[PDB]
């Protein structure tokens, strides 16, 4: 058997949110090996909900979970900033170890996006080279796109970024030659 | 089947896991058979 | 005619078992007994 | 000890004395028997 | 802490550690659990500071050994015949006294093991109207764990690292913005260290 | 890669009952056997006798059943041996092996760097230094010592390269002397058994 998991959710600030896991199997002795984890986003996990019938040292009581045949649910409360973390059930009934599918836990909020362009370096263009980097930053929202004018004009970019400051953030890079670009640049972004 | 161990036909010879990881019960046990044969026959 | 094994891997590997005074059994029927696959788990102090 | 008393034991004689060997797994030690069933009291080695 | 992760080729056994503490190594179970960059948590198996009853996953019975030292409290794995899919943050995880033996009670801190086959390309920094911030840009590197610092870590307050945008011939490039300079950049898989001022 | 290191040569009286160790690391010292062997090199090797630093196993020769006990502690994984009453058939060289993964449990795997241990009763006497139409290569003297196992460095061990040192030659009346040369300066001899060190410039 196998654990399913919601793989993304839409919490509040404020409000709750209920994650499901169903798939638990049972075995004699008891039904209640059930065991959540907190995973943040590249850092360490730590237990955060086991035997839900009782309650773990140094989480906070805003944490609770409950059974209802195999399906299981963690009723969470009070969501901030520093909550967006993973999150998996476990099962443990016949002495073997098994995870969900991956939970990301998302919550909304009031959120500008800061919008700047750099030419070029000089020794880029010694190299026969010319990178048109565009960043953008600052955006609560996951709508972005990048463009830029020459008539519209290799480009890849990543929309997702690094949780550390509880800000999204992306940025393309645009690489052309230094004679089409002396030849001639504007950024456009676009945001909710 | 002759001499290919891949089809059904498997090999007769399987080896232990014998390591000291394993507790008891999978562990080597030397065994030490004194057959005796006590009858009329002339002891040597 | 029956075929389907039976669940002997329930039983054996759990994680915690029962109480002294609130010993739990499992009912088990319709299966095919196969008891060779309980000695390669682990040996038992009382086997009579 | 079959038929024989362990510690009477150096007050008799025998015909001839086999000194087998053979290592085996730490489960099949029930095996080496008379009259006992398993994989090895039947592909390995047998007592009468 | 945990010790780094080299680039290395399936094939030549590489090794992990991890080190706790907080607790005495005579009878608390202690495993590891692998995660995969796009997937959750995998249980290989645990290992117990007295007689060693390993009990691996039925998917792990015969693809990772458990290798912990126990005169130093410091776990270890051992590994064989490698492959490219192996790349996972093991994470070392120990029974605790929280909840029963098979309970993961503490976890450490995880290592990202990185495999591939690109001869390590070596790194290079190019410099870059606010002013009022600077930045620089790191191109041409194929391995992915890239840090850029500034004076050496001097600046810590208004520094941010983006992550690397994934180019189509292979290689990344990175950005970094600091709030006003010599920006360096360290290469693990390299030991190449590059600086550069703008 | 597994490794394994014994610990330094020394010179002990008979009487002392010196405690010469092993030291073990990578790898678990618990699940592979260690032993060690010493004989007159005039008679070649002799076994002494193994230990299981898993549980309660001893297994000693025939020939060192009273002579030398062996120990281990399975918690540093260092082996610990010990000997009483030594005597002047002490004098031997000491080398520890162990299972390994290669052969059986009885199968010598690896092997140490080695410990030298003299008996002798001359209290240890200390060595001198005396130095030497080349000129070009330089050397120095020693002489006036007892014991065997003496270093000779040149200024401290800075010179590396062209630098040779001959066996010693056992003089008639009991005392040894070795010439030490180099390709060219303070010739620094350090006797490590009896911390004795004498500087010495050509």
């Amino acid at each position: 058997s196998a654990l399913t998991q919601p793989r993304s959710v839409s919490g509040s600030l404020g409000q709750s949110v209920t994650i499901s896991c169903t798939g638990i199997s049972s075995d004699v002795g008891g039904d209640n090996y059930v065991s959540w984890y907190q995973q943040h986003p590249g850092k360490a996990p730590k237990l955060m909900i086991y035997d839900v019938s009782k309650r773990p040292s140094g989480v906070p009581d805003r944490f609770s979970g409950s059974k209802s045949g195999n399906t299981a649910s963690l009723t969470i409360s009070g969501l901030q900033a520093d909550d967006e973390a993973d999150y998996y059930c476990c099962s443990y009934a016949l002495s073997r170890v098994v995870f969900g599918g991956g939970t990301m836990l998302t919550v909304l909020g009031q959120p500008a996006p800061s919008v700047t362009l750099f030419p070029p370096s000089s020794e880029e263009l010694q190299a026969n080279k010319a990178t048109l980097v565009c960043l953008i930053s600052d955006f609560y929202p996951g709508a972005v796109t990048v463009a830029w004018k020459a008539s519209p004009v290799g480009v890849e970019t990543t929309t997702p970024s690094k949780q550390s400051n509880n800000k999204y953030a992306a940025s393309s890079y645009l690489s052309l030659t230094p004679e089409q670009w002396k030849s001639h640049y504007s950024c456009q972004v676009t945001h909710e | 089947c002759n001499g290919v161990a891949g089809p059904n036909c498997y090999s007769p010879l399987q080896s232990y896991g014998f390591r000291p990881t394993y507790g008891v019960g999978h562990q080597p046990y030397r065994v030490v058979v004194l057959s005796f044969e006590l009858l009329h026959a002339p002891a040597t | 005619n029956i075929t389907n094994l039976c669940p002997f891997h329930e039983v054996f590997n759990a994680t915690t078992f029962a109480s002294v005074y609130a010993w739990n059994r499992k009912r088990i029927s319709n299966c095919v007994a196969d008891y060779s696959v309980i000695y390669n788990f682990a040996p038992f102090f009382a086997f009579k | 000890c079959y038929g024989v008393s362990p510690t009477k034991l150096n007050d008799l004689c025998f015909t001839n004395v086999y000194a087998d060997s053979f290592v085996i797994r730490g489960n099949e030690v029930s095996q080496i028997a008379p009259g006992q069933t398993g994989n090895i009291a039947d592909y390995n080695y047998k007592l009468p | 802490v945990q010790s780094g992760a080299e680039v290395k080729k399936p094939g030549e056994s590489l090794k992990i550690s991890c080190k706790g503490s907080g607790y005495t190594f005579s009878y608390y179970w202690i495993g590891w659990v692998r995660q995969m960059p796009g997937k959750g948590l995998e249980w290989m198996g645990i290992i117990y500071p007295g007689d060693s009853d390993t009990r691996y996953s039925p998917s792990f019975q015969g693809q990772v050994t458990i290798s912990a030292d126990k005169s130093i409290s410091t776990a270890y794995l051992h590994w064989s015949s490698l492959k490219a899919s192996d790349t996972a943050m093991y994470y070392c995880a120990r029974q605790g006294d929280l909840g029963d033996w098979i309970l993961l009670g503490y976890w450490g801190q995880g290592t990202l093991v990185t495999v591939s086959s690109a001869s390590t390309k070596g790194p290079s920094v190019f410099p870059l109207k606010s002013t009022a911030a600077l930045g620089c840009l790191v191109k041409d590197y194929f391995p992915e764990p890239v840090t850029v610092s500034w004076n050496s870590g001097a600046l810590t307050s208004g520094v941010h690292t983006f992550p690397a945008v994934l180019q189509s011939s292979g290689l990344y490039s990175l950005s970094s913005v600091v709030t006003v300079y010599i920006c360096n950049v360290n290469h693990k898989p390299s030991n190449t260290k590059v600086d550069k001022k703008v």
